[PDB]
RNA sequence: CUUCUUGGCGUAACGUUGUGUAGUUAAA
RNA sequence: UUCGUUGACUGUGUUUACCACGGGGAAUUAGAACAGAAUAUCAAGAAAAA
RNA sequence: GUUACUAAACAGGCCAGGCCGACAAGAAAAAAAAAAAAAAAAAAA
């Protein structure tokens, strides 16, 4: 119940399934930083861009600090399809 | 990177347990089966070793199903590893099965409560080569199709030959699951007599498990108001037990909040369906018994929500309906609720029809008839309409024309044949619009809109 | 769930007059189908001390900390820091080295119930025609509970509502039933507490928390009231 | 004083593009009209003052009251409405993963923001209050118990404990105070709108009726006198019947003569919908 | 002061099944039909529909489907287009004395040519169906 | 009964 | 008017009072479509818009224009949807799912469509009945 | 499972033709 | 979101609303085809036993 | 089936012939809240 759930010990089957990650919308370029991304593509948040990973966090004022922001679909990694998962897992085992 | 599957002269076939492990461990992900055994050292190779004994050189049929024993008895329950695994079982099950194991196979799926069509193919035509059957085997064989809604031409008809020696002289108990298993694939799956021959078993005949099985068969083949005596002498059995048992069996208990809801619903359906014919008449001990039911909350597990009825909600907001989504209304819940209209919006997904079918199955079926009774007008949106649509655009225009259609109070004529012009679907103009975007007369939002 | 007048009370005029009007009211009376209209108030007292949960603090602890690490954290300029206002309190470690009391179990939330008789409720009051549910609230509260206890009122809005139909004897007197309409309410801390007026139809009152109250309340009160009841366990 | 004669202020001049000055571009119609378009105003001829300290210093004040409470509490409080204006009956428990078994979602938020899409980094944009009417609405209703206490916190000196510190049970505490104190009547207003609309209670059919007690027959009995039951009926129901006369003058006989029998227009216009509360079932 | 006006210029149509609306706000048709009209109580405007069909011989017994009527919404617009409607374009239908003469010809040749000149050849009819 | 044709036959192949 | 409310009841299911119009409207079935025909009382009276429209039920009877339209193609799984205008196929996918395939009539030809959608649920048949799941290989040793 | 968008805005829409500038000719 | 982008494209096809003619130009169709280039938007994510 | 065009008089008066490479084109997305209070920043996206 209610103490349960302030008790929670998650597993970490629950904290990978938490995990975090950039799924592109779209292939792109970065101008300033020159990176290649094509859509569909997986990545981990924390490897992804610094840049961007500012704004995700809390530490930039500004939406346009990573070029190619707008491209990014942030989702956790147990939202992801099986044939998703099974694709990238290698580039997010961390 | 890839499975073989070998096949001998005698027809056995078998893998590889380096392979099988290989390709599990590829199709699932080393980082979830690592996250899950809690070890990040657990290399591709021993990723089958590690979930044997999690749930504790040639893997077959037999120790497929084995680990679907084992998974079943400590209750491992992940989709991704027993999706692969039923593929690797559907695909060694050709030719080297068992009927005691495709018995067992069926039996770990209806626990596991797992939909897999093509391993069920595959136990078909294995069993009308097997077969030219216990009682027992087939009842448990009949109720794994009715739970997978495979009502398959051939097979059927085989088992239900089988039992037709046995009618007669089977078990109130073996009675009521046939009964209950025959009401869930229809009353059209087996031969006229079936039925009246297993309610008639029932009357010469239990638990209060069984005897809410009975009662939802009874529901479910809508025979309840053809069957009063019957159905009270149900109702008469059931109370004195439901009364006897703890106040916390219906909260505790693993077999507590499935028995819960089950009654529930049976109480709606006599309630809304057939107050005055049946539930005002029947007695007070069965009232009360009712009561003290309704009176206890009920409890359900967490379920994931379907992508359809996401859609579903995020196209009624842009429409600027106001809605709920998995609303509970005592055992029922409905996909989409409507806040200023009575309309329930139901996204129907294949698992609510039979097997490569048209037809809603029977607790559909069942849904739908309390929820009118209730009062509410129930909206259907089909699976296959809604890929077929696809489209932001088609979708709206289908919201708009099924919400007139549904909510309409003039030319009230049979909904079937309506007509049907939607964007990109059928010809059209490109610039032909109904739903003109963002326009909305006196600003009235479609959930007050007059039709 | 048996509020009959034996277990209510006996030879007494306002007590019964609510539940069953026996001695009729000499006010009029307010009737929906049937039903008259009855206002209820559930007081709370809110906790005394704060607890917080261990994974914010540790989120928060660990913030601190990963922003002292990795010099990513606020300013916060003397200049900006230090100005001279009469509330200042800020001065660096550096420079300092140069069962009817509100105060009962302040660490959960208590509810006001009001015994009439020998059965606990919440307190409550008829409709007279005409008159809006906040002033039956405060007739309530000024006749019932405290000529000076006025309680903050969450809302105009009833939290919940319930249904009681009288015995064959008494509905044929005209009167069907009584129908409750529930209100929440705030015990403004640092306010007097109880004291019930002379005459008042109040025979004692408590301050249960969630847990006590089905051990002095009915089950069917409890059922109705719940819905609305703050979430503690 | 609090109490003064009041003056109401003047209309604040919207733009217009230099152009179509022999046309009417205020019809009343409602966007988007298919034939009846109405006129954008750019943005950029939108007379607005020089910006001073009056209208950027404020800003920049409340902006550092914002950062030093955390967006996070902005956020939280976005989720909440939004959670709460669309979880207002017992929905089923959802997790966000078909397969976590253990997790929950925390709302139906979950489902809206799967359903559109929304942008994880879009909620952050709004979070930290790019706009003026956001900054504006924060100097009002920034407090985070706002639910609960309205604009009685603006001014409060210690109102970051609550950002800080208010979760949980006293988040609860907020959300359920909140509910029974929102506003539940019809909002009247003529600017458009394009989000789904507040919920408006439906009202009961019948109303109340007074009884006092009669002694000489020991029994209740309604204070309202008989009446005729067709009076009482018309009374009750309405005018009865599909048309009637229209209702008698009550103001004496003018001594000039009107031609009263005029309509107001000669094209009348179009029937207005009712936005009063719908009854209940 | 278009709400004080009287003439029927000013208060304009609106368009429905099968009409666009031109940059000047024209109504114009968008398939090969025949044209209806309906009232909108709600809104109290006329609309403009055409009910699309292929060239054929107007009978008297078939006039009822062009009678202009009132509608509360345009999805019980839509619904009485397709009630009126004739047939679909997937099932056609047996067309009752068809046009079988090439069209008319261009206005800057001649502006008073002859329908369905005896003299000319059969030619097939396929683009009343777009 | 024969039936009218679709948009895909109308195209030049 | 003064009228006996059992004016507005209509004696079959396909004869309707519609107030809006204050017409009766009459149901049929025509070239596989379904469609209403109205007689307004404006044009006929009381009496007879509702006589006018007895008699054109009992014409449409007779034309047998009150049966049902009926699409079919007499194999399981496949069947027409007029939502979409479609010809529906039901099978089961590679991941082991029961899905659908929709092929529009509009587009392809109501035949056309029919023979697509046979056509693909007998291919995705065929690759279920063989029973090897994504990246698999069947071997034969003797 | 055909294809979710697109060749401005403009409730004053620019002066037709000509001259001049400019474009086109492994063809016309 | 503080979000992209430049279709405010290059061409083949003499058919079309209006009509003295001219300025298809108070400002009409996907001439629903064809040859290039570009921009935005995918879909799916079903099954929680006793 | 179907009622819609239509301002002549040195009649009673109107006219500003202009803006925009984009918060002015514009995909996707978003978009304006009753009363009262706070603030005195002409503020929906
Ligand atoms: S991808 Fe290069 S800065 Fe973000
Ligand atoms: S912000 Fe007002 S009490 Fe918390």
């Amino acid at each position: 119940s209610l103490a349960a759930a302030e008790q929670w010990e998650p597993s970490p089957l629950t904290l990978k399934q938490h995990q975090q990650v950039v799924v592109w919308k779209k292939d792109r370029t970065c101008i300033l930083c020159k990176k290649e991304v094509q859509g569909g593509n997986v990545e981990k948040v924390e490897t992804a861009c610094e840049k961007a990973w500012r704004f995700l966090s809390g530490y930039s004022r500004s939406a346009h600090v990573c070029p190619i922001l707008p491209q990014m679909r942030i989702l956790r990694y147990g939202e992801l399809p099986l044939r998703d998962r099974a694709k990238f897992d290698a580039k997010l085992r961390r | 990177s890839e499975l073989v599957v070998y096949e001998r002269r005698d027809g056995k076939r078998w893998v590889h347990r380096h392979q099988l492990s290989l390709y599990l461990s590829h199709a699932v992900g080393l980082g979830y089966f690592r996250a899950q055994f809690e070890d990040s050292s657990v290399t591709p190779a021993a990723v089958f070793d590690c979930l044997s004994h999690l749930v504790r050189e040639r893997v077959t049929a037999q120790d497929l199903s084995e680990f679907m024993k084992n998974c079943v008895a400590s209750r491992y329950r992940d989709v991704d590893v027993l999706d692969v695994v039923t593929d690797v079982l559907s695909a060694l099950l050709i030719g080297s099965a068992d009927l005691p194991l495709l018995v067992d196979i069926a039996s770990s799926c209806i626990a596991l409560s797992l939909l897999r069509p093509k391993l069920f193919t595959a136990i078909a035509s294995r069993l009308l080569v097997l077969l030219p059957l216990s009682p027992r085997q087939a009842v448990r064989l009949v109720e794994s199709f009715s739970q997978q809604r495979f009502r398959h031409p051939d097979v059927l008809p085989l088992l239900f030959l089988s039992l037709s020696p046995s009618l007669p002289f089977l078990s109130p108990r073996l009675a009521c699951r046939l009964l209950h298993a025959v009401a869930g694939l229809g009353a059209c799956a087996a031969p006229a007599e079936t039925v009246q021959l297993l309610l008639s078993r029932v009357a010469s005949g239990l638990a209060l498990a069984d005897l809410t099985k009975a009662t939802h068969a009874l529901l479910l083949l809508e025979i309840e108001l053809e069957q009063k005596p019957l159905l009270e002498s149900l109702l008469t059995a059931m109370a004195p037990e439901i009364f006897d048992r703890p106040v916390e069996f219906w909260s505790s208990s693993p077999a507590g909040p499935s028995l819960h809801r089950r009654l529930l619903l049976i109480r709606t359906a006599l309630r809304h369906l057939h107050r005055d014919t049946i539930y005002n008449s029947l007695p007070t001990m069965v009232r009360q018994a009712f009561r003290r039911l309704h009176r206890i909350e009920i409890t359900s597990p967490p379920r994931s929500p379907t992508h359809f009825v996401t859609r579903m909600s995020a196209l009624l907001t842009r429409l600027r309906i106001a809605h709920f989504c998995y609303a509970i209304r005592g055992p029922l819940v409905f996909d989409v609720l409507e806040r200023d209209r009575p309309i329930v919006w139901q996204c129907n997904t294949a698992d609510r029809f039979y097997v490569n079918s048209a037809e809603k199955t029977t607790a559909v079926k069942l849904q739908e008839r309390i929820t009118q009774a209730m009062g509410l007008k129930v909206g259907n949106c089909e699976y296959w309409q809604w890929m077929k649509m696809k489209r932001k655009r088609t979708r709206l225009e289908y919201i708009r024309m099924q919400r007139y259609y549904i909510l309409k109070d003039r030319r009230q004529h049979d909904p079937d044949f309506e007509g049907w012009t939607l964007p990109l679907v059928h010809h059209m103009h490109r610039r032909n619009r109904l739903h003109y975007d963002y326009y909305f007369p006196n600003y009235t939002p479609l959930s007050r809109v007059e039709y | 769930c048996g509020p009959g007048s034996s277990r209510f009370f006996s030879g007494t005029s306002r007590r019964l007059s609510l539940f069953f009007s026996d001695p009729p009211p000499a006010y009029a009376l307010s009737l929906h189908a049937g039903y008259k209209i009855q206002a209820a108030l559930c007081v709370d007292r809110l906790p005394l001390v704060y607890r917080e949960p261990r994974y914010e603090k540790r989120w928060r602890e660990f913030k601190e900390q990963w922003e002292a690490q990795t010099k990513n954290g606020l300013t916060l300029a003397d200049e900006i820091t230090f100005m001279k206002f009469p509330f200042h309190f800020f001065e660096t470690e550096e420079a300092q080295k140069k069962l009817r009391s509100l105060e009962r179990e302040p660490e959960r939330t208590l509810y006001l119930i009001v015994r009439y008789g020998d059965s606990w409720q919440f307190p409550l009051e008829d409709r007279i025609h005409g008159q809006s549910m906040r002033s039956t609230l405060k007739r309530l509260c000024s006749e019932q509970l405290g000529s000076s206890y006025a309680p903050f009122l969450l809302g105009y809005s009833p939290f919940s509502y319930a249904k009681r139909t009288y015995p064959k004897k008494t509905k044929e007197a005209g009167i069907l039933g009584r129908k409750i309409f529930y209100y929440r309410a705030h015990h403004i801390p640092g306010s007097e507490n109880l004291k019930l007026p002379e005459g008042s139809p109040v025979s004692d009152f408590a301050w249960v928390t969630l847990q006590e109250l089905p051990a002095y309340i009915s089950p069917r009160k409890l059922a109705a009231v719940s819905a609305g009841l703050l979430l503690e366990e | 004083p609090f109490k003064i004669f009041k003056a109401s202020p003047p209309p604040a001049p919207t733009g217009r593009k230099p152009t179509g000055y022999r046309g009417n571009h205020w019809h009343k119609k409602v966007l988007y009209d298919p034939v009846y378009p109405t006129t954008k105003v750019p943005a950029a001829l939108v007379p607005r003052y020089p910006i001073d300290w009056r209208n950027g210093g404020r800003a920049l004040l409340i902006a550092a009251l914002s950062k030093l409470e955390g967006a996070s509490a902005l956020q939280r409080r976005i989720f909440l409405r939004e959670n709460s204006r669309e979880s207002q009956v017992p929905q089923t428990p959802l997790s966000p993963f078909q397969t976590g078994s253990s997790a929950s979602g925390g709302g139906a938020y979950l489902v809206s923001s799967l359903g559109r899409k929304r942008s994880y980094v879009g909620r952050i944009a709004v979070s930290l209050m790019p706009r003026h009417r956001q900054i504006a609405d924060y100097q009002r209703v920034g407090g985070f118990c706002s639910p609960r206490c309205f604009s009685e916190c603006s001014k409060e000196l210690r109102r970051c404990l609550c950002a800080w510190r208010c979760t949980g049970f006293h988040e609860h505490v907020v959300q359920m105070d909140g509910m029974l104190g929102e506003y539940k009547g019809e909002v009247k207003t003529e600017k458009p709108l394009f989000s789904v609309l507040r919920r408006q209670a439906r009202r009961n059919a019948d109303p109340s009726e007074g009884v006092a007690f009669c002694a000489e027959s020991a029994k209740f009995k309604s204070v309202r006198r008989a009446q005729h039951p067709a009076f009482e009926a018309f009374d009750r129901q309405g005018p009865d019947g599909p048309s009637q006369k229209p209702a008698p003058r009550k103001e004496p006989p003018l001594p000039f003569y009107s031609a009263s029998h005029v309509p107001n227009v000669p094209r009348p216009p179009p029937p207005q919908p009712y936005t009063g509360p719908l009854k209940v079932r | 002061n278009v709400e004080t006006k009287r003439r029927n210029r000013h208060f304009k149509l609106y368009p429905g099944e099968n009409v666009k609306v031109s940059k000047v706000t024209n109504l114009v048709a968008l398939c090969h039909g025949r044209v209806k009209f309906t009232h909108d109580v709600s809104r109290d405007v006329l609309v403009v529909n055409v009910l699309p069909e292929r060239r054929e011989e107007l009978l008297r017994e078939d006039l009822w489907r062009y009678r202009t009527e009132h509608v509360r919404s345009m999805e019980e617009n839509r619904h009485i287009c397709f009630l009126r409607r004739k047939a679909v374009r997937m099932f056609g239908k047996e067309l009752v004395n068809p046009p079988t003469k090439p069209p008319l010809r261009p206005f800057y040749f001649t502006k008073y040519d002859s329908w369905e000149n005896p003299a000319l050849p059969d030619v097939p009819q396929l683009d009343d169906d777009m | 009964r024969a039936f009218p044709r679709g948009c895909e036959l109308k195209d030049p192949a | 008017v003064s009228i006996h409310p059992s004016y507005f009841e209509s004696p079959h299911p396909f004869v309707i009072w519609e107030p809006l119009n204050e017409a009766w409207e009459v149901y049929f079935y025509e070239n596989l479509k379904k469609s209403a025909k109205p007689f307004p009382v404006k044009k006929f009276g009381i009496a007879r818009a509702k006589r006018e429209a007895l008699l054109f039920l009992e014409q449409m009877k007779l034309e047998g224009k009150l049966e049902k339209p009926t699409f079919s193609s007499g194999v399981d799984g496949v069947t027409f949807d007029q939502v979409t205008g479609s010809w529906i196929c039901r099978f089961v996918d590679e991941e082991g799912r029961c899905v659908s395939r929709g092929f529009g009539a509009d587009f392809h030809g109501f035949e056309e469509a029919r023979k697509l959608a046979i056509e693909r649920q007998a291919e995705m048949k065929k690759v279920e009945a063989s029973g090897l799941g994504p990246r698999m290989r069947l071997v034969k040793e003797k």
